[PDB]
């Protein structure tokens, strides 16, 4: 995992550890906004024309 | 018209009318629309920025 993704996950873990589920969910939604829903494991480099 | 009386009194009367008319109408309407749109990159801020 990248540095930033790990850092965001650690922040969510710490917020959960502080027994504060309110900003935990906010931080998780921020994670979703910044990194989206899925992670791309395979692409196809190429080109197309119509 | 030709009128001869008594084989002595001659008369002729030739009348000609001639009309010529010409009309020409020529319309041209040329419309041209070119529309190019290039999108090269999509630049985004890193989620870990300050």
């Amino acid at each position: 995992l990248s540095l930033g993704f790990t850092k965001a996950l650690m922040d969510i873990c710490d917020q959960l550890e502080k027994n504060q589920t309110k900003m935990a969910t906010y931080l998780a939604e921020l994670l979703i906004l910044n990194y989206g829903t899925h992670v791309i494991t395979s692409v196809d480099a190429g080109a197309a024309l119509v | 018209t030709e009128l001869a009386l008594f084989s002595r009194v001659n008369g002729k009367f030739s009348t000609e009318f001639q009309r010529m008319k010409t009309l020409q109408v020529k319309d041209q309407a040329v419309t041209t629309r070119v529309q190019v749109r290039n999108r090269i990159y999509t630049v985004k801020t890193t989620p870990t920025s300050e």
